[PDB]
RNA sequence: CCAUAGGUUAAUGAGGCGAACCGGGGGAACUGAAACAUCUAAGUACCCCGAGGAAAAGAAAUCAACCGAGAUUCCCCCAG
RNA sequence: UUUUGUAUAAUGGGUCAGCGACUUAUAUUCUGUAGCAAGGUUAACCGAAUAGGGGAGCCGAAGGGAAACCGAGUCUUAACU
RNA sequence: AGGACCGAACCGACUAAUGUUGAAAAAUUAGCGGAUGACUUGUGGCUGGGGGUGAAAGGCCAAUCAAACCGGGAGAUAGCU
RNA sequence: GUAACGGGGCUAAACCAUGCACCGAAGCUGCGGCAGCGACGCUUAUGCGUUGUUGGGUAGGGGAGCGUUCUGUAAGCCUG
RNA sequence: GUUUAUUAAAAACACAGCACUGUGCAAACACGAAAGUGGACGUAUACGGUGUGACGCCUGCCCGGUGCCGGAAGGUUAAUU
RNA sequence: AAUUCCUUGUCGGGUAAGUUCCGACCUGCACGAAUGGCGUAAUGAUGGCCAGGCUGUCUCCACCCGAGACUCAGUGAAAUUGAACUCGCUGUGAAGAUGCAGUGUACCCGCGGCAAGACGGAAAGACCCCGUGAACCUUUACUAUAGCUUGACACUGAACAU
RNA sequence: CUUUAAUGUUUGAUGUUCUAACGUUGACCCGUAAUCCGGGUUGCGGACAGUGUCUGGUGGGUAGUUUGACUGGGGCGGUCU
RNA sequence: GCUUGACUGCGAGCGUGACGGCGCGAGCAGGUGCGAAAGCAGGUCAUAGUGAUCCGGUGGUUCUGAAUGGAAGGGCCAUC
């Protein structure tokens, strides 16, 4: 049968040119404010997902 | 933790506002600062409200 | 007991020695207090972490009346 | 071909190692298994929607 | 009291068996979730009823989207 | 066989012969190989039928952004050297 | 008269020896308790598995019982050997 | 059961200090053989006085093979 | 008297007696999706449940906790509107 | 004390000597009144203790009668078993050696016996621990649920009085 | 607007009296050779009881499960950022 | 004494982590405060004062709006 992708991972990292993935960092839903703003800041750019999870993300998503 | 989280509002009608704490035992009076808006791109009075 | 309790190693230390070739804005050490203090084109944080705001070689010298310790960068 | 004498050198243990997960017959965990840590796509949140 | 229930005849028909497939009435748990309740397993196993050579479904109070298609069933896509 | 470590007084086997355990289907990624090549390839089905037809679709040549959108740019921001 | 007495059949099974791949997957030998009773026994019948039945030990329910046996789910699962 | 030189035995066959020998391993060196790899000389999918060097091995990774049954080759070939 | 058939026959269980409590008979209760049946073709001098366990002398104090019974004014409170 | 930890409590009786028994004492670690208290004739394959009789139970075993064991003939198993050319000692060593080291001893092979060893045989240890094992059972563990109970609506209507 | 006196209305709260639903494991008749059932007559009860849906309370009666790890074995103690 | 820089958008280059992440940062843009100015200020001498994701709540937003116009709901920003 066909694979199917896991549907947790798929709503949270799409695939890039080169064949990376981008995710939103954590740490910013509720407990924000004690943080300083130029760590929310940095939070708030998208991200690039690192090389050690690279095959953990591949394996989640074979069709994308 | 007892002191308290508050927000404080623009007074330019932008709907922005900024967050801190302040102490309740103390300092009953309502907090006036002047911090910058991003909306209208000034520094302008920001006044104390209810986090809700 | 009621013993037993430590917390993670921060890595403090020189990171980069004498003579060594840095960027702009990289940190040469990081401290608590004043160990080290900020020279000719070195910087100091919030936290007293000197870092280099200009490229070239680290020096490090002694100067001043307190036979205090320096770090300066000679930029070519 | 695995477990076919020492010659062929996958025998006795037909390349699985010894005695974990991989060497149990239908042994192995699911895909995303941290080691029992929720995984890195379920410590980071969701973010937006399909048009 | 008529009636009705009931009773006695006479005609037809049905009874049971049989592999799977089919429709309907009931309907688990082990297991997976590295535990476990929602969930999964699964409307599966099993029980029961009924029918046929097929059954079931079927001739739009259906879809489309401002263009149109024109009952149902089945296959490949759409699409993990 | 299991172990840091077994002549070990740790497990296994009286012996012989026969049998006895990494397979199969689908999908996906990577390598090798062959073909074609900015293109490649069909599935069901049709078909005297392993041919041929069928390009329905699928992947690739364009990405960025949550998205609308824009596009060799794009997002972020009022704007970015 | 008697859930009276002594004691065979009958029924029970307290002690000891033997037997422990037995004559016997619970018995034999010598003693022992009850022996007109809440006794014992024959032939039929009824109660069915989360149920029965139990003068109650978790006992018994076909040499199996803190949940019988048979088939099915089923190649349950087994981070263990 | 001697059992605290392995034993015999030893007054040096012990210890100390100098020497010169010898024994001693699958180490090293000779004389052959096989294989992997590196840069060369010509030639190089082949290979050549090549040369230098390497070749203990579990888990495990890589590479190259043997043999068994069956299909084509094969209405061929082997065989009273 | 009964009991762990097959290592325990006992001080354990049962027992007559005693007390509490439920039950007015389409009884309580129990087995049953239900019908029905048992209780019982019985009727509180009866039946069920519980604890104690002949007989003799006796069974003292606590209703705060937990149950049960009685009360219903007030507080709180579901479906519904 | 079927209850007493300290404990063989203390005293008395029984014995030559009694951690048991019997009688008291009370200091009841931690008895107690129908989860009954205390007594109680009779009963008991009931528990403990004592005395007489009686005896091979014993001092301390002896003999004898039978059935096996032993020999012969016939029939003819079993558990077990990596392979054995299967000695002692001391030391070493997966840390208790027939198998290693050293050394001593020992001609080859049966039969009747004894069981010290072969960590002998039996049965993937019942104790201990572990597994995000199983099952039963308990409860003011959690979530439900049969049952019981409450009300609204329906089956279910009329009239009158407040 | 308050205070509201009366006025009809619309919903309820009880109490009383009916019968016609419903109940009858009261009597009698028939089906009928019948302690079932059904029908008829009559009496009693009666808008209750009882049943359905919804709903609050109760509910080891019965289920499905949970009940951590480190640890000079484990538990207890301590610890977990 | 005067004040709100306990600023908004960003960020060259580094540090420390398996990762999630955490930390340091000159400089740039817009607006500020204190100084006459050079200049300093993106909280506190520094290192503890903390909790991921899912779900739900609040405000903002021409992002989306299942035929169309809205809306619900979702997304983004702020935040519980
Ligand atoms: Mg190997
Ligand atoms: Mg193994
Ligand atoms: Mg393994
Ligand atoms: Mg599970
Ligand atoms: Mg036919
Ligand atoms: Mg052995
Ligand atoms: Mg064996
Ligand atoms: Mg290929
Ligand atoms: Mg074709
Ligand atoms: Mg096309
Ligand atoms: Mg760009
Ligand atoms: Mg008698
Ligand atoms: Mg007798
Ligand atoms: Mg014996
Ligand atoms: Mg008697
Ligand atoms: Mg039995
Ligand atoms: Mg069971
Ligand atoms: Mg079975
Ligand atoms: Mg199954
Ligand atoms: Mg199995
Ligand atoms: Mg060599
Ligand atoms: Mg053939
Ligand atoms: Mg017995
Ligand atoms: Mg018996
Ligand atoms: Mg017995
Ligand atoms: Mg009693
Ligand atoms: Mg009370
Ligand atoms: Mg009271
Ligand atoms: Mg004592
Ligand atoms: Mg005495
Ligand atoms: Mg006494
Ligand atoms: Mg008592
Ligand atoms: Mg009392
Ligand atoms: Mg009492
Ligand atoms: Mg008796
Ligand atoms: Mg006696
Ligand atoms: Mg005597
Ligand atoms: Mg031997
Ligand atoms: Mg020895
Ligand atoms: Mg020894
Ligand atoms: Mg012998
Ligand atoms: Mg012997
Ligand atoms: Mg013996
Ligand atoms: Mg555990
Ligand atoms: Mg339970
Ligand atoms: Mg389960
Ligand atoms: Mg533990
Ligand atoms: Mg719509």
């Amino acid at each position: 049968p066909k694979i199917k992708t896991v549907r947790g991972a798929a709503k949270r990292f799409k695939k890039t040119g080169k064949g990376g993935f981008k995710h939103k960092h954590a740490n910013l839903r509720h407990i924000l404010t004690k943080k300083a703003t130029k760590r929310k800041r940095h939070l708030r750019p998208k991200a690039m997902v690192s090389k050690g999870d690279l095959g953990l993300v591949i394996a989640c998503l074979p069709y994308a | 933790g007892i002191r308290e989280k508050i927000k404080l509002v623009s007074s330019a009608g932008t709907g922005h506002f900024y967050t801190t704490t302040k102490n309740k035992r103390t300092k009953p009076e309502k907090l006036e600062l002047k911090k910058f808006d991003p909306v209208v791109r000034q520094h302008v009075i920001y006044k104390e409200a209810k986090i809700k | 007991t009621r013993n037993g309790r430590d917390s993670e190693a921060k890595r403090l230390g020189v990171k980069r020695f004498g003579g060594e070739s840095v960027l702009a804005g990289s940190i040469i050490v990081r401290q608590r207090g004043t160990k080290f203090h900020a020279g000719a084109n070195v910087g100091c944080g919030r936290d007293h972490t000197l870092f280099a705001k200009a490229d070239g070689k680290v020096k490090f010298e002694v100067k001043g009346p307190k036979n205090r310790k320096f770090i300066s960068i000679e930029a070519e | 071909r695995l477990g076919r004498g020492i010659g062929s050198g996958l025998g006795k243990t037909g390349g699985r190692g010894h005695k974990g997960q991989k060497s149990r017959s239908g042994g192995g965990v699911r895909r995303g298994f941290e080691g029992g840590q929720m995984p890195l796509y379920r410590r980071l949140p969701k973010f937006g929607f399909t048009s």
